[PDB]
């Protein structure tokens, strides 16, 4: 799934329903 | 390398049950497996293992399936429930994590039943 470093979207959470 | 009961029964599930739930989503529209997408290393991120009582994610389950840690998917599944258990332990309540994980174990068996019917007819 990863061929190198970088590429990471976390920030806060991830669980569904999360929308702003 | 999987063996256990039937090499496919486990390997087949490796891709079937594992995929089904990780591709699975919740009523909101997003992965129920979201919180179980990845289990650290049981050594590398002990905090996760400290907080949880029985950590194991969809990844670790498949990991164990072929690792001969199950020899039977009913065991994998039990970990799938544990996968959901780590849900209520690690994430926050009132969040999709709890209802999602519960749904995971549910999808799991739904996928387990169709799986068997797919490995017959």
């Amino acid at each position: 799934a990863r061929t190198k470093q970088t590429a990471r979207k976390s920030t806060g959470g991830k669980a569904p329903r999360k929308q702003l | 390398s999987t063996e256990g009961s039937s090499p496919a029964y486990l390997k087949e599930i490796l891709e079937q049950l594992l995929e089904a739930i990780v591709v699975a989503t919740n009523p909101s529209g997003r992965l129920i497996s979201e919180l179980f997408q990845k289990l650290p290393s049981k050594v590398q991120y002990p905090d996760y293992y400290a907080i949880i009582k029985e950590p194991i994610d969809l990844k670790t389950i498949a990991q164990r399936i072929q690792n001969g840690s199950y020899k039977s998917i009913h065991a994998m599944a039990k970990d799938i429930d544990l996968l959901a258990k780590n849900a209520k332990t690690y994430n926050e309540p009132g969040s999709q994590v709890f209802k999602d994980a519960n749904s995971i174990k549910k999808i799991f068996y739904m996928k387990k039943a169709e799986i068997e019917h797919h490995e017959m007819a």
